[PDB]
This record gives C-alpha cells, structure tokens and sequence, in this order.
C-alpha cells in the first residue's frame, strides 16, 4: 500500500519490502539545533512511522545560524515547540510529536534514538540501557569545521543486504564435468571469490536447477567454479545462473567499551593520523563542557586553548593512548568549539540519516563504528582572525563569525553567485546560501534558473515545495522560500524560466556574466554541464560541479588559470542495444521494453503527426515523396488512418487492437520462423537458434489470460484517445466484442518497373482534399511516464510481457518496466544533502581565493557501503608556443575585428606560425587546401562578415565576441596546438 | 607487489606489479581486469588522482597499498 | 572535435583512396557525404553508393553515424539505410577513422553476413536459393545504384 | 601429440599437435577442418582462455588433453 506516485524515486533505491519494513519504524531525536532539524527533515522525508523531537533548551539567536526552521521572533521559545509545527508539513504520512520529559523506560517504544548536542554523562547513560534493549543508538556532533559520528545498533544486527547492488546474472556457454562455469563471447559474469550462485534452464545437468545456492571460485574475467559436479552429469549446456545474497552477522560494541579501544571509519586516506587525535579531542571538549557549568571554550581564546590541551593530555593519559597530541590540531578543534556551520550540519545530517534508514531498514552496510571528518583545509587565510575579529557580534550569524570571522563575512555578503537548476541540489544549495548569509549585502546578488515545473514526485527530495505547489514553476517556489527563510535576502534573488543553452545566449550573455562570482550546477544531464563548463570557461569563471545517483555522489570544482576544466575528462557512455537485436532476436527484458516503446511510438505518435502534416501544409506530398525514406509508408499511414481504418465507435478500437495483437504477436512470428525454421542450421552447420538466439512461438489470442486483455483494452483505449472517442473498461462489452471476431486468413509468403509509381498514384488521389477536412485534426500520444490513467504504461507492459511469452522471457511488473522504459534516475535526499554540504565547504575555500591547488578537494562518496574519498584537482595542462609558457585550457588570443588575411598574416608574424585550418561554430571558415579561387574571395572579407556569409546568418545585435578555432603549423611543419582566439567585434 | 583497488561500487581487485610500472601499465591491467576503457578510469591514492605519464614511486606507493577506483555521476 | 575531424579531413586529402570520397556537405564539419563503389567481385560491382555521416561532439571517443541513402539490396542493410556493422559499434573505439568505416563498409557489401541477419527474408535468399538473390542484388544496383 | 576439443553443440574434433605448436596454429587447424575464422575461435583449457601469441606448453596442455572451443556471434 506504498504511495508509487510520492515514492516512485526511492524505491528504486530501497524497494518494496525495505519501505515496508521502515513505515513501521518510530525514530527519537534528542537535540533541535542546525543537525538535529536536518536529520528530522532527512527522516520525515524518507518516510519512517512518526519522528518525536525532544529539546527543552530556549531558543538563543545564535541557533539561527544552521537552524532553517528557527526565525528571530522565536526567540525564548523551546526549539521543539517552534519546529515541529514546521516540520509536520514536508510529509503528510509522518506525524511528528515533542516530549517534554524523557525517561529511560519511554526509550523502549522507539526503533532507533538519534543524539545530538548532548554531554558524554547523558549518552553514557542512555546507551548503557540501549545497548541490553536491541534498540539502534546513533549519537552525532557538529564543532565548528569538524564532525563526529557514532553507530550501534546491537550486537546481533542482521543485515540482508550488504552493498546495495542488483544481483548479478547472466547466460553459461557450458559447464564442465569440475564445475568450470564459462560465460557467453566477450561477457564478464563480475562475481568474487565465496559468492553464492543458483542456475536454471540448464541442459545435461538437471540436479544443478533445484535451487541450492552454491559457492564460486572466480577462476578469471569469463569463467568461474562451482566445484564438483560429477554426479549431476558429464557436461552442461546453456543456461543462466543468478547470484544469491545472503545476510551478515554484525557485531557492535557498547559505547563504555567503544570509548577504550574504538574502531575507526577514515574518510580521507590522506590523513590517517588525525582521527586517533579527534577522539581525544571530542572527549576533552565534553569534559571541559562538564568543568564549567555546560561552556564551550571561547573562540580564539589562548587560557580556553590551554586548559583544553591540559584536558586532552588528561584524557591521553588516562586512556592509555600511544599517541602523540599534535597541539596545532588540538588547540585549533578549541578554537572553534563554539562553530556552528551549516555545511557540516548538512553533511552529517545527511549522513546520520542514511544511518538511520539502514538500522530501521536492515539494509546495506552501516558504519562500524566511528566516523570523524574535518575540512580544516577551508579556514580563511586572507583575512585577519583572532580573539578580536571572531568575537561575537549578537547577529544570526555568529556561529559562522565564531570560525570565520567579521571580515570573511563581509566577504561573503558581497557574493553575486549564479546557480543553474532548480533540483534538489538546487534547493539544498539555496538553503545553505540562505545560511550563510551570501549575497546579503548592498552589492551581493542571487540568480536562479529552470525551466521545469513541480511535479507530485519532485516533493520526496525538494523540500522547499508542497503539494499545494504542484504545477508551479521551481525558480519562483524556490526563492520564495528562501526569501521566508532569511528575510535578507528580500529583493535580493532573481529567477528565470529559461533553459540554459545555445538558444538563451541573449539574456545569459558578457554583462551578465561578467558581474558574477562563481557558477554552481544542479543539471541532471551531461549536455547542459557541458555547455555551462564552456561558458565558464570563456569567461574565467569558477564553476562548482555535483551529481548524485541513488547513494553515490560526486563533487568536483573548477579554478580559473589553476584547475582543467569539467569537459577534459570523459565518462562511460549510456549503452545501447544493436538494431538486429531489437528486431527480430531478443534475449532480455529490456530489449523488449525497447520493442514495445518503438511500437507504441510508430502507432500511436507517428502516423498522427503525419496526418496532421498533411492537412496543414498545401503541398506535403511533394516534400514526403522526394523526402522520406519509405514515402509509400507514409502515403498508406495517410490514407489508412483518414479513410479506410477510420474509427466510427469504440467498437471500431476494440477490432483494430484485436487486428494488431494478429498482426504483431501471430504474424510476424510465423514470418520468422518461415525465414529462419527452428530445425535451420548456419553456414558452420551449428543449429541457428543457439545461444542469445531464442526461438519464438505464435501466440493464439486467448481472452481468458490477462495479458491479452491488458494489452487490448490498453491498444483500444489509446487509439480512442488518437481519435478522441469515449473509452469503456467494464470487460462485459470486450467480451461480447472479441467474440464475434473471424480471423483472416494468414500464409507466409516467400517472396518471387512503373507500377509502384502506379500504386503510388493511385493512392494519392485516394486521399480526401485537404480543403473537405478543415479543422479535423487527430490528437497524438505525447508519452508521459509519470501518469498512471493514461495507459501508457501499461500499454508497454503488456507489449513487453507478451513479446516475452513469444520468446520465453520471464516478464517484468509494471514497476520495473516503468523503471527501464522511463529512463528514471534512482535519487534520494541524503545523497543530495551531502553534495550539498560538500559544495558549500568548497564555496568558502573559492571565496578565500586560494591560489594552490593542493588545497582544494574534489569528493567522491557512496553511503551504501560508507566510503568517502577525496583528491585533489588535476592542474591544467601546459604547453610551449614561441618559446613562450601557455595554459592550454584557460589562455585565449584577443584580436580586432580585422580581415582574414590581416590576421593570417599577425599569426606568420608575430607566432611565426602558418595557419592551415580556421572554424567558427560548425563551419570550416577557412582551410589550407581549398581551391585558390574560393579563398582569394573569402580573403579581403572581416571575420564578421566571413561567418555571416558561410554560416547564412546574420549575427546577432547582442553578440559581443566570436571563439574561433585555429589549426596551425610552425615553420619546420610540425603540427603545434595553439589556444583559441577570441575576435572582439 | 601486490596492490588492491576498491571500486565506488565496493567491488574489490588485486593488481600484481612493481614498483617501476608506469600508470599506464597500471591501468591497462584494470582494463583487462574490468573492461573500463583507460581514458574513463579515476584512481586516487592518498589524497592524490593518479596521472598518466609518471611512475608508481613518484606517489611513493608500496605493497598492500590501496587505490580507490571513482567515477563521476550525471544525475542530481 | 572540430580539430579531430579537420585531422581527418586533411589526411583524406593527402591521398586519394581511389575507392572512397567523403566530405562536409555545404560547410558542416559534423555533417558529411560519403561515395563509395561497389566491389569489382561482387553483385553490386559498377555502383555508386551515397552515404550520410553524422558526427559526434565527443568523436573520436563516440562513434559515427552512417547511413546508406542509395537503396541497396543486402542482408545487412534494412529500407531506412541503417548498417549493421561492427567497427561502428562496441568493436570501435577512438583509435581508427573514416576511412576505416568506409573501407569496412565496401568490405560488408563485398559479402553479406546471413547469420545475424538484419532482414530476415533477403538472408533467406541468401542461404537457400543464391542465384535469385544474386539476380534480385544486381537488379536493384541497376535500377538505383546507377543514374 | 594427439588433443581434443570439444564444442557447445557435443562435436569431439581431434588435432595431433606439438606442444611447442603455437595457439595460432591450432586454431588455424581449426579453420581448416570447420571452417570456423580464427578471431571468432575462443579455446578454453582447465578454466583458462587461451591467448594468441602463445602455445600450449605455456598452458601445459600435455598428452590427449580436453579442450573446449566456443564461438562468438558476430553482430
Ligand atoms: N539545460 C538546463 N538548463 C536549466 N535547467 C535545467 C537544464 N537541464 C535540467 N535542468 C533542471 O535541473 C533540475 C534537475 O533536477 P532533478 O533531475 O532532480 O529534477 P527533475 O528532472 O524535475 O526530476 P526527475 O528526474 O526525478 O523526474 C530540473 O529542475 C531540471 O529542470
Ligand atoms: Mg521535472
Ligand atoms: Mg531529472
């Protein structure tokens, strides 16, 4: 009873049964600051049971500094009262409550506990009684630029699932008589060493289909071992073997145990010292909290500092820790205690909450168990930070003043950023500028672009939209919202509607761009990164690149004369099946969607397109027949959907779907077979339908199985739809219809000047003028996943399914195939909250203006298997032109608007290179080889007027410059790369 | 010497090389372990993305070291 | 891409194939008009063959797209001109060029592959009664490949 | 020396061969007795692929050894 149209991206991340399981789950959050409300907001969009907030605390001006839900006219209210009356709203299925007392005993009727913002003293005491009880206990901390977390979820934890991955399949060539399992030609089965394995559909071995799973021996890319296999048989042919997962036994320590000798998850390899030292430091910092009445040490302060290190050399000691105490580290984790950052928040509320999804789901692999990261990397060093400058102001931003100080924060209100999309990135990214403060200023701005509008879908990931928002446009929900949140920002955001790309070069164009500070993406495909990486690149702008993918995220930053850009690197392409396959031999499911997408599309799309075409444009005729392909299938889609298969009733539907189940599923098939018998053999004399090859059978139309139906009623009621008729669904008239139908008969044909022409003719003047039909137009099917009343879907189901039974294909569900027809990308919002938090702490370190590149990082992480990476960006490659050091990415040449041959010869002149090859756009402008005669015309002509000439078109009023490329060689004639030149018109 | 590298996806490989073996050699053998085409292959070590060109003791990799296989995502 | 493609079209400058003539129709570097002559031993010997060849922005690392224009009668090669070839699928990488592919192509109408048909009755021609294709493949060349 | 080699459809194929014979050799022993085109031949020993370039001595393939002959389809 999952609601598929809020859930429809997350379970394809979890699933059915894992959604199940987590709606019957109730969460406890202890703590309402900035990382408490995001792991609530993390939870409550997931979907859990209900979530229970408990934070007596009053509310203090700066928790406004992480805390998105908290506004400055709630000051002295408890932050739960203030924040569940907000939070009830992101998720109608997740009630949200607040306790005013906690008691050990109320423990017991919670899943998993969640701590936050709690002394050491409190969490021992909680975990002592959770640990006996099999309750999950996560407990997390948030100081300034570095973050801790802490998992237990009992000591018998049972996870099913382990990385999170589809389980492998695929078809055997033969197994031997020692078990060596050998794939199909240039397959790679992709199993490791002790997987489980279970085979079917095998020849010569019958014992091996009974099920049992059975180890694997990975012997090499293509084949593997299964052991012995004497009994069962001499030799195995063909087949499928699919991989079996089986559950894990974790073990977790209690915290009073976990505090001696803890178990350590490293985010970064690169400092592999650093978390022994954080544990030391998180302990002394609750200690110093316990010895003056519940105070952090003051930031920057030098007497706090020292009695901080006194308290960690305490700790190292009593703990009998073999460490060295690195004071720098120590007494910067004392500097910023008082820190309260909204990226970390995000960051580890992103996290926690993933956590918590795997303790309530038992899915995919949890930490084990303490998890410290910092990004110390991104202090200001510009400015000038101490006692004085990071003081506290009794603004909504002091816990950003507190790490930052004053001056950097002036430096971020003067911010004037422009961020592409409006997605959850997006909107994750527009909260934490909000945050931050960035372009609060007098000379800071904010610039929003999408062109897409809310869907029912969008609001299991974007939580600045609610149902009441469907339908609206994403720019202006988004900056509304924000302008909520932060009142600064009031008259401080701009929005577009406009798609980013070669056709928005107007509004997008050198004034714009030339005013901003940095570029921040949130697209959802590779094309309009790529666009936006090269205006960036044109105009030296830094862009800040993130994309996410189920539990998989990546961010990536681009520096100006520092870094390569995003289009230097490449990325596997999207895989496509061969033609061949898809027409007549398919061996998968997902060829069979295919197939039935491309039938759906040439029946019920095509045609009416043409039609329509025909009946506007006087003279379509003409242009059909020297045009297309297959003009004669254009003239019969015409006149058999006018005139002689024109529907008059619903009735009229139900024959014709009936008519084209005989022509697609009985058919052809029987055309095929006729071609190709089952009994054929190839040229080598081994049998044609063997291996990927399956041999089909027809299929007699029976209107007692559900498939038949499905597909008829769906076929019916989308051509009803094409001719805009009333639809019926009561199966009494189907059945009444159908069976009064006489199948025409059917024989294979086997084949054997000026008549086509004839028949072509013929019928032309067989079409009705189009003066007879004035406004008759015929509505075509425009797909749309995301509806489920327009069968659409279930018209590619029950294609699919039936194209299966043809070839014996195990069908897929309806979930599966809109899955796999759609095109659906897996997302879910704890990815998007740490890409976000990772792209906010690489904003900061572009503000600062580093200028080395060992201090920017490049982040890549999966949370199904907890791995976190991080390395620093490839530097721009550099080359030598005229004995001179060139940027190969980011230098340009900037010349006048002068003639062809006045810029052939600056080039010879000054570079001393020959120009062999000069292009603007997609148009060869000028080349070496072309005949004399054309380029002494092309020569005398300004580079303007050149490519008005050869690209037919006048340039437009606002273009301000051309990126011309240009191909040279040197004198000895070696070909040498120059950058490309920027014409300035 | 031998060296271990963890794709993004938790699959794990074992590399048998030396220490002279250029990056290149190094991802050749992922190719033919994995079918990734070289130009397509990320590998970081220690905070640093491996480079095409240089040798495994300019990144100062020993034996039962570990590399991190990464890819980039199109979605978000 | 631009410098890549003006590479190969240079270096199909330099030497003639003989046997193969492609370049940018009008000024399109992307978008290209290939010829190619029909094998001396083969059905389609004494044809011309006009071919459509639309590029790649991440050539060479994505593959062409061809198609024939000229209606030509193989096994291989379906009514919209769509080829089944290898070296313009996985089989390719960014290691071979055009000339490669048209080669490739006057190899694949040099002879026909019937096992993994792309249209399955001229296959069955092919493999049972060969003089009638052998007759129908000249015909067509005639009629199309030809004037 | 005398091998055999075995294919998907159950055909026992036998090969009087050296074991310093080079994999290029066998598989155009191959060709010449099934016409099967060598690029297309994929030899499979004791759960090894067999690799051109090499022979059989690298494989250690000894007397009256099984091997298995599978072909892919082309496309
Ligand atoms: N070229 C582009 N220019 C501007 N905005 C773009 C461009 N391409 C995509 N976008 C926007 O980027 C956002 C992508 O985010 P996301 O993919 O999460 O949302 P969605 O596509 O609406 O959702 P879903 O993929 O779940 O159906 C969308 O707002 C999309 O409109
Ligand atoms: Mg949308
Ligand atoms: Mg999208």
């Amino acid at each position: 009873t999952i609601d598929e149209g809020l859930y429809s991206r997350q379970l394809y991340v979890l699933g059915h049964e894992a959604m199940k399981q987590m709606s019957q789950s109730n969460v406890l959050i202890i703590g309402c600051k900035g990382l408490g409300v995001e792991i609530a907001k993390n939870v409550c969009l997931a979907g859990v049971k209900s979530v229970t907030l408990y934070d007596p605390q009053p509310t203090r001006i700066e928790d406004l500094s992480s805390q998105y839900f908290l506004t400055e006219d709630d000051i002295g209210v408890p932050r739960a009262k203030v924040t569940v009356s907000k939070l009830a709203e992101l998720n109608q299925y997740v009630p949200v409550s607040v306790v005013d007392e906690l008691s050990t005993e109320y423990l017991k009727n919670f899943k998993c506990v969640v701590v936050t913002e709690t002394s050491l003293t409190k969490q021992l005491e909680i975990n002592d009684f959770t640990h006996k009880n099999h309750i999950a206990y996560i407990a997390a901390d948030s100081r300034g630029l570095f973050g801790s977390i802490f998992c237990d979820f009992g000591e018998n934890f049972i996870c099913t699932d382990t990385d999170g991955n589809e389980p492998l399949t695929g078809m055997i060539a033969s197994i031997t008589d020692d078990g060596v399992v050998t794939m199909l030609e240039e397959t790679r089965h992709g199993l490791e060493n002790g997987d489980f394995v279970k085979f079917t559909e095998v020849k010569g071995m019958p014992g091996l289909n009974d099920g049992t799973p059975r180890k694997v021996e990975v012997k090499g890319p293509y084949t593997f071992s299964i052991g012995s296999v004497k009994d069962l048989g001499s030799a195995g042919y063909n087949g499928v073997f699919t991989q079996v997962k089986v559950p894990t036994k974790i073990s977790f320590k209690s915290l009073r145990e976990s505090l001696k000798d803890p178990e350590y998850v490293y985010p970064d390899f690169g400092k592999m010292m650093r978390p022994p030292q954080y544990h030391i430091a998180f302990q002394a910092l609750s200690a110093f909290a316990d010895a003056h009445e519940g105070s952090l040490p003051r930031p920057r302060n030098d007497i706090d500092a020292a009695e901080f290190f006194e308290f960690c050399k305490k700790i190292a000691s009593t703990l009998q820790f073999d460490v060295e105490l690195d004071e720098k580290l120590i007494k910067e984790i004392s500097y910023q205690a008082r820190g309260d950052l909204v990226a970390m928040s995000a960051f580890l509320g992103g996290a926690v909450a993933q956590e918590v999804l795997k303790a309530t789901t038992s899915k995919f692999y949890p930490l084990k168990q303490y998890f410290y990261f910092d990004s110390l990397e991104s202090l200001p060093s510009s400015v000038t930070i101490s006692e004085e400058t990071c003081k506290p102001r009794g603004c909504r931003y002091d816990g950003q003043i507190a790490v930052f100080g004053s001056e950097f924060q002036e430096k971020i209100a003067s911010l004037s950023t422009f961020l592409v999309g409006a997605g959850a990135i997006g909107c994750e990214m527009l909260k934490n500028w909000a945050m931050m403060g960035v372009a609060t200023g007098e000379s800071g701005h904010i610039s929003v672009t999408d062109m897409d509008s809310i869907e029912k879908s969008n609001l299991n990931r974007q939580f600045l939209f609610r149902p009441r928002d469907v339908g609206k446009l994403k720019s202006e929900c988004a900056s509304t919202a924000v302008s909520i949140m932060n009142p600064s920002l009031t008259g401080k955001i701009t929005s577009y509607q406009e798609r980013v790309g070669p056709e928005s070069e107007g509004i997008f164009g050198d004034e714009f761009f030339e005013k901003l500070s940095l570029v921040t993406n949130a697209l959802d495909n590779v094309e309009a990164r790529m666009y936006v990486d090269r205006r960036c690149v044109f105009f030296e702008k830094p862009l800040l690149e993130s994309g996410t993918l189920g539990t998989k995220g990546n961010t990536q930053v681009v520096v100006p004369h520092l870094t390569e850009s995003y289009g230097s690197s490449q990325d596997p392409p999207e895989k496509s099946f061969p033609i061949c396959t898809l027409k007549n031999f398919p061996n998968r499911i997902e060829h069979t969607i295919a197939w039935a997408r491309d039938l759906f599309e040439g029946l019920f799309k095509q045609p009416i397109d043409n039609v329509n075409m025909y009946l506007s444009s006087p003279n379509f005729l003409e242009t059909s027949l020297k045009t297309s392909s297959n003009p004669r299938e254009v003239l019969e889609n015409i006149r058999d959907y006018l005139v002689t298969e024109k529907p008059l009733s619903f009735e009229e539907c139900i024959m014709w779907a009936r008519l084209q189940f005989d022509k697609f599923f009985n058919n052809n098939i029987q055309q095929l077979l006729f071609n190709f018998p089952k009994d054929s053999v190839t040229s080598t004399g081994q049998p044609f339908w063997s291996g990927p090859k399956r041999a089909p059978t027809p299929l007699s139309f029976d209107i007692h199985n559900r498939e038949h139906f499905d597909f008829i009623v769906a076929a019916a009621s989308l051509y009803a739809f094409n001719y805009g008729l009333k639809s019926e669904t009561d199966p009494a008239i189907y059945e009444r219809v159908l069976a009064g139908y006489n199948p025409p008969p059917f024989a294979p044909k086997s084949g054997i000047a000026n008549k086509d022409k004839q028949e072509l003719k013929s019928i032309a003047d067989s079409l009705p003028p189009p003066s007879s039909l004035v406004g008759f137009r015929l509505t075509p099917a425009e797909f749309e996943k995301d509806d489920d009343s327009n069968h659409h879907i279930d018209f590619i189901t029950a294609a699919s399914n039936l194209r299966a039974m043809n070839y014996d294909i195990t069908p897929a569900d309806r979930f599966k195939t809109k899955f796999v027809a759609g095109k659906i990308v897996p997302a879910m919002c704890t990815s998007t909250a740490v890409v976000s938090g990772l792209v906010c702490l690489e904003l900061v370190k572009l503000v600062d203006g580093k200028k080395k590149i060992e201090e920017y990082k490049n982040g890549f992480f999966n949370l199904a298997i907890g791995l976190f990476t991080f390395s620093d960006p490839i530097a721009s490659p550099k080359m030598k032109v005229n004995g001179k050091e060139i940027d190969k990415i980011w230098d340009r040449y900037n010349l006048p608007d002068c003639t062809l041959q006045e810029l052939i010869d600056y080039f010879q002149k000054e570079e001393g290179l020959e120009v062999t090859m000069l292009s603007s756009g997609v148009s060869l402008l000028y080349a070496n080889f072309q005949p004399p005669k054309k380029l002494a015309e092309r020569l005398p002509l300004k580079i303007s007027e050149l490519v008005e000439q050869i690209t037919k078109k006048k340039l437009e009023p606002f273009r301000k410059h051309l990126v011309l490329e240009i191909c040279c060689d040197d004198a000895n004639g070696e070909d040498v790369e120059v950058p490309f030149i920027c014409i300035k018109l | 010497m031998q060296i271990f590298v963890k794709t993004l996806t938790g699959k794990t490989i074992t590399l048998e090389v030396e220490s002279s073996d250029t990056i290149d050699n190094v991802k050749s053998k992922i190719q033919d372990k994995e079918g990734i085409p070289p130009d397509q292959q990320r590998l970081i070590f220690a905070g640093k993305q491996l480079e095409d060109g240089r040798t495994l003791s300019d990144y100062n990799i020993q034996k039962e070291s570990t590399l991190h296989l990464v890819l980039r995502l199109r979605g978000g | 891409a631009l410098k890549r493609i003006n590479r190969e079209l240079a270096d199909l400058g330099k030497d003639p194939p003989s046997s193969s003539s492609a370049g940018p129709v009008g000024d399109d570097l992307f978008h290209w008009q290939a010829t190619i002559m029909g094998p001396a031993d083969s059905p389609y010997a004494g044809g011309v063959f006009f071919l459509s060849i639309h590029f790649p922005t991440d050539y060479p690392f994505k593959p062409p797209k061809v198609n024939f224009t000229t209606r030509i009668y193989h096994p291989n090669i379906n009514s919209n001109g769509s080829i089944c070839l290898d070296i313009l699928r996985d089989q390719w990488s960014p290691a071979l060029t055009i000339s490669k592919v048209l080669l490739s192509i006057s190899s694949l109408l040099t002879d026909p592959n019937p096992d993994d048909p792309l249209v399955p009755e001229i296959a069955h021609v092919y493999k049972t009664d060969r003089s009638r294709y052998e007759l129908s493949a000249r015909e067509w060349t005639r009629k199309y490949a030809i004037g």
